[PDB]
């Protein structure tokens, strides 16, 4: 809980940076947590982006996310799995789904 | 030249109070001195999607099928006790006196070409169509918004209080009396007169009016909602707050003065609809029309600048509608 | 050749404070050490657009539209509890004396002449016209602003507070004196012989004024709305912030101030409409009107220069006047 609110934190502190981001490379990892990072609703204007609200990307947000967690917390107990994985990918995707 | 003032405030005259709420059984109105107040009760609703659902760039079929899976909300609510029939609202009411005399001024010539044309008026006519239509408002208890719409008896008490006695006891059935033509009652042009003394200035005026309607046991009554606005983000949020004095359902004071300030029967596209609140630019917001708009020439501004300035008085009921919002008070200028 | 001076500064007397206003029920007003402050509150409303549009450049469809939709706006207020019926409203007043000396000058010699021409002034006849006048404020309950016309009853009382207690105690019934004839009754010059001897220097005089208002039960009443100056008034986000000292309404020191100041009944206008606050180019800019312009020549500067240096003494109502600018006290002085 601390960990995904944290996650929260990180995208409402980077809210106050700018509206406008563009095509800035590193797109290997930056297509779903993309627009998670939300685009403020003012720099568009005129509705430029059709998979703002599509739904593309709570659930990959979520994924990607418990798949670095996955990653990054293994200890003696090696492997964590794919089930503890979707738990933790809809655990963020609830509390990122319940903006709306 | 006499032009009008940059600043100009008119402060408000018929001051209301916030109604408090109460209940408790009918034929025990007499001794309602201890009656419980209404509390306003939290509640968790469980629900359809039931709106109009946007369909421009979401899913077909998949994520708008937000429907088959309910929504869950938190609202108020304010309710009788199950052996209450009988919902009671009360406040006070302060007439003042001094209608055209506004607290502010610029330009002094105006102000002395003001109170020259409203003296005129008191002094050709007396305050005797507003008071009669006001205290017509007051019979009708028109200040119970939703509170009147399913009752089936509305009994309003009003007492005229001297010192910290009461001095004269009005008692008026205000479902005989409707809500839309103004007629003539023995008891009635007596409040009139009341009304008509206050707002001249002939003596201070001040009313306790409380008013009893049988709706039913352990029925919901509706208070002032509360302007809250929610946002877009972070949804989930309330989206129903009722105003409340101290754990007591009350109506907002503003709203007990637009139900006594509705009293404008002279609106050009008029055939028999009823009263309005008295507004420059005489409008309703809630049924979405404007009537009285500066398309045609029966706006406050334009009749009052056409009766100060150019010396061109209207018609005796365009009168009783620029004193009349005179007398509610307002912020006019350049 | 006896120019004035260049600085003047001249101390208010009469110094106020911030008067508090608090609730209850009338007759207990005796008891009126316990009673709950009157809290200001913060309230969103939904009124119409109700004011003269800007039609110049606009298109009628917006207009038209605005005038229909309704506009929210967020306003504080200050209302009576249900079973309170009464204000009280409670202030502090020190008048201090030594009207006449100022606190700052340039030429020195202006100072003995202006010092000669008050004692002169002082010996001539006393402080008891402008004292008379200014009890006769403090009587009236002229402070309470909007909080006094639609009261029924008020009642003002005023303690000269000796050590930490009472030593003289009273009692005006603020309706029956009005805000415009200056009368004569025992308890009214007895305060003006009061503050008559704080004025000329011959003792400390710290009055305490109470005034309760019968107004009625959960009525509106009106503290001092406060200015907020270039911090709020770009978007209209705050409409009306009210003055409250700590979790009270309050009035404003000034306003108090500016209450007990409405003496002058002297001015080359009517002065059958009442007395104006004094001040030089005697001013009500709520009544958006000047007396006292420096055309006609009855303002305070054109009267102290030729008093002073000019030595020629005008009418003594118009050195009352003056004399009644100097309790005020201000910035004076020529470049």
């Amino acid at each position: 809980a601390q960990i995904c609110d944290e996650a929260l934190q990180y995208a409402a502190r980077l809210r106050e940076l700018e509206p406008g981001w563009s095509a800035t490379p590193g797109c290997q990892l930056h297509d779903a947590e993309q627009l998670w990072l939300d685009p403020l609703r003012a720099q568009t204007d005129e509705t430029f982006l059709q998979r703002r609200l599509r739904g593309d990307w709570p659930a990959e947000v979520g994924n990607r996310f418990a798949n670095w967690l996955n990653r990054a917390v293994s200890s003696d107990s090696q492997i964590l799995g794919s089930p503890e994985a979707a738990q933790w990918s809809q655990e963020l995707s609830k509390e990122l789904t319940m903006f709306k | 030249i006499l032009s009008t003032a940059s600043v100009l405030a008119f402060e408000r005259k018929l001051d209301p109070s916030d109604a408090l709420m109460s209940a408790g059984a009918w034929a025990q109105r007499d001794a309602s001195q201890e009656w419980p107040a209404v509390t306003v009760r939290e509640k968790s609703v469980r629900g359809t999607i039931s709106n109009r659902l946007k369909t421009k760039d979401r899913d077909p079929a998949k994520l708008d099928a937000s429907i088959q899976s309910p929504n869950l909300q938190t609202v108020d609510v304010a309710n009788l006790p199950s052996d209450a029939d009988t919902l009671k609202v009360r406040f006070t009411l302060r007439v003042l006196g001094g209608a055209g005399t506004p607290s502010a001024c610029n330009d002094a010539a105006y102000r002395d070409k003001l109170l020259q044309t409203v003296a005129t008026y008191v002094n050709d006519q007396g305050f005797a169509e507003l008071a009669r239509r006001y205290a017509h408002n007051l019979a009708n208890a028109r200040f119970l918004w939703r509170n009147r719409v399913g009752a089936e008896a509305v009994e309003v008490r009003i007492n005229h209080i001297r010192q910290g006695e009461v001095a004269r006891a009005w008692r008026f059935d205000a479902l005989a009396i409707g809500l839309r033509d103004f007629k003539a009652d023995a008891e009635l042009d007596a409040l009139a007169e009341l009304i008509a003394s206050g707002l001249s200035g002939s003596g201070h005026v001040l009313l306790e009016v409380v008013a009893f309607a049988r709706i039913g046991d352990g029925q919901e009554v509706f208070p002032s909602q509360e302007l809250i606005l929610d946002k877009g983000d972070k949804k989930g949020q309330k989206s129903k707050t009722l105003y409340s004095v101290r754990d007591a359902a009350a109506i907002h004071s503003q709203k007990i003065g637009n139900a006594l300030r509705t009293i404008d029967t002279w609106y050009p596209d008029e055939d028999g609809l009823g009263p309005i609140a008295v507004e420059p630019y005489g409008s309703v917001t809630s049924q979405g029309k404007a009537y009285r708009q500066p398309k045609q020439k029966l706006d406050f501004y334009t009749l009052l600048d056409n009766w100060v300035l150019r010396d061109e008085a209207p018609a005796v009921e365009q009168q009783h509608y620029v004193i009349a919002n005179l007398i509610r008070g307002g912020v006019f200028g350049e």
